[PDB]
């Protein structure tokens, strides 16, 4: 072989984002633009490992609490202004600020910098936090407890550098195709609400002599077996993450070499709403956890490597390992189907009065298949105690649903941000911007809390046993299963592993080949 | 991050 002359690609990304402004949003079609568009300081290769982003060097004191990053002295926008430290405070003042209303606020309190949590509270300004330019192309942080995963943190979507004056001049409208100005391999030539995404070469990039890629298409197709069809055709590189459970087997054989798959940080759920009647019902909750037969998703309805789970975090992510499973989830189900029985009579359903909610989801075939099986499973389990409804809206919506706690039981799949447990852990905190179920109970709160001044692996691993524990025993969601990520790649396109724990893809990491 | 996808 050789290197394509033409080095385009179209990837599906499977959904219209809901912003390409990294304060703005929480998912993955959102971010997987976003690390196209902008770098932070550090970003990685194809199987998620470290290397210079816009900070070319940096380090930590001995206790892991001050963060020094030395930025590229000569780098610029995609406009032409420098990219400063001054960037990187305008940045993270913006996401903690409560006037930004970022989905992801909470992620600098989990990093512990000085004041984040505070600032998120409205206790203190923005300006109060502990991040500074100590000059032009030296940016500090500044911890209030040890965080020695602070670098990986830092390749986080959220924590992406804007352009101030840019920002500051255009507000929130930055974020037009016309505006954006950005750090990233790539810049916007154009988009087409729910068609199409077009990428060209951001040539200021800092890396651009080593980018192959000159333009690619990012996709919205939201089913599975669209995108197998296709990529069957021919006009899609790479499908997104999911395949047709019914196909699977087949398309592995016949695509041989195509299929990517392997097991992921990430956990599949239903999120119940713990401050909406009757969820609010730690009764009910339990019913719903007991009736529901993880076994029947991950081998009747999926099949394709997903693991049951019963707890939300993975227990394979770093410093997870002493996560236990709970003591229902060995027992058999006719036993777990009585138990769940009782406490819905116990709570005044029956089959003339069943307990009646919808299960909200965004529109894709694989999610209505769970759906469906779970909504089958419930009422069957229970004897008629529970009758359930499916809502499929676009991405989008469903995400303001999730948010505005408008839904009673909400389809869920968090990945994991960083390789460390507290990337889940973290979300449960009844403070944590990412907590959309509304459960909040001081107890995890505080074992959580316990754990940010550990200082070592095994205290931190302890601590995160016991809030799983804590939020298992309270039955705050209904956790189904770890991910799998199957996808199809043409055998043209190389730079993807699929092992990146984060499964971050930036096309700077990607090329084509011939023949 | 949520995922879309499954």
């Amino acid at each position: 072989t050789q290197l394509d002359e033409k080095q385009h690609i179209v990837i599906n990304n499977g959904a219209e984002p809901q912003s390409f402004d990294p304060h703005k949003t929480e998912g993955v079609p959102e971010s997987n633009v976003a690390y196209q568009l902008l770098e932070g300081l550090v970003t990685s290769d194809s199987e998620g490992k470290l290397q210079p982003g816009a900070a070319e060097s940096w380090e930590n004191t001995p206790d892991f609490k001050t963060w020094t990053f030395h930025l590229r002295k000569d780098a610029k926008w995609s406009n032409g202004d420098p990219v400063t430290a001054h960037d990187f405070v305008f940045a993270w003042r913006r996401l903690v600020d409560p006037a930004t209303a970022a989905p992801y606020a909470s992620y600098l309190s989990y990093l512990q910098v000085e004041n984040a949590q505070d600032i998120i509270d409205g206790k203190k300004k923005p300006a109060e936090l502990g991040v500074e330019a100590k000059d032009d192309y030296t940016f500090v942080v500044h911890a209030t407890n040890p965080v020695p995963y602070a670098v990986s943190l830092t390749t986080h979507q959220s924590l992406l550098p804007l352009p101030q004056k840019v920002v500051e001049k255009l507000g929130d409208a930055w974020v037009k195709k016309e505006n954006y100005v950005g750090n990233g391999a790539y810049k916007l030539a154009n988009h087409i609400i729910n068609e199409k995404i077009e990428f060209e070469r951001n040539p200021l990039y800092w890396n651009d002599k080593e980018t192959v890629i000159n333009s690619a298409t990012f996709l919205a197709i939201e089913n599975p077996s669209t995108d197998v069809a296709r990529y069957r055709a021919g006009d899609l590189d790479m499908t997104s993450y999911g395949l047709p459970p019914e196909q699977f087997a087949k398309l592995k054989k016949e695509l041989l070499g195509e299929v990517y798959v392997t097991r992921t940080l990430g956990t599949y759920s239903y999120e119940l709403n713990n401050k909406k009647a009757p969820f609010d019902n730690v009764n009910i909750r339990k019913a719903l956890n007991l009736s529901l037969d993880r076994n029947v998703i991950t081998d009747k309805v999926l099949g394709q490597g997903q693991t049951p789970t019963y707890v939300f975090t993975p227990t394979y992510i770093e410093e997870g390992h002493l996560i236990q499973q709970p003591a229902y989830s060995k027992e058999p189900m006719a036993q777990r189907n009585e138990e769940a029985i009782k406490l819905l009579e116990e709570a005044g359903y029956s089959k003339a009065n069943p307990l009646k909610f919808s299960i909200l989801y965004n529109t894709n075939e694989n999610h209505k298949k769970v759906a469906i099986a779970a909504a089958s499973m419930w009422k069957a389990n229970t004897k008629g105690l529970i009758d359930v409804k499916l809502e499929n809206q676009e991405w989008k919506t469903y995400i303001d649903s999730r948010r505005a706690g408008r839904y009673d039981v909400a389809r869920a799949g968090w990945h994991a941000d960083y390789n460390q447990a507290t990337t889940f852990g973290n979300y449960f905190l009844s403070n944590s911007s990412n907590n959309t179920a509304k459960y909040a109970n001081p107890e995890y709160d505080k074992a959580m809390a316990e754990s940010y001044a550990a200082t070592d692996a095994e205290g931190r691993a302890k601590a995160y046993a016991k809030a799983e524990e804590i939020l298992g025993k309270d039955y705050g969601i209904v956790p189904i299963f770890n991910y799998v990520n199957p996808r199809l790649v043409k055998p043209y396109v190389k730079g993807y592993s699929g092992k990146d724990p984060q499964d971050h893809i930036y096309l700077r990491n990607l090329y084509i080949i011939k023949h | 991050g949520i995922i879309n996808t499954l």
